[PDB]
């Protein structure tokens, strides 16, 4: 598997074009194989919250907006997930793992 | 556009 810290956002549901914050504060963030289902997830926990639960598909891209910014479309969440980062480094292998997880 | 400072 895989882990990392960044702060996650959703957009808004009514415009999808604002970024509503899920955490209040930085939050691990990992990518791991779900052995009872036989594929790759994104999750992310918060207290009693499972701020994130995406499992990833063929057809999903994960697009680098900025130098410590990225996101994705989940539509079995209904939702576009953002992750701001501490650093570009973070944010770059965060990229590459989405691509390296999904080519499996 | 991202959030701040992001």
């Amino acid at each position: 598997i895989f882990s990392t810290r960044a702060h996650v956002f959703q957009i808004d549901p009514n415009t999808k074009k604002n970024w509503v914050p899920t955490s209040k504060h930085a939050v691990t963030v990992s990518y791991f194989y779900d052995s009872t289902r036989n594929v790759y997830r994104i999750i992310s926990l918060d207290g009693s919250k499972a701020i994130i639960n995406s499992t990833i598909t063929p057809n999903m891209t994960f697009t680098k907006t900025s130098q410590k910014f990225g996101q994705w479309a989940d539509s079995r969440a209904n939702t576009v997930y953002g992750l701001g980062f501490s650093s570009e480094h973070h944010l770059s292998k965060f990229a590459e793992k989405f691509q390296e997880f999904k080519e499996a | 556009t991202p959030p701040s400072p992001f």
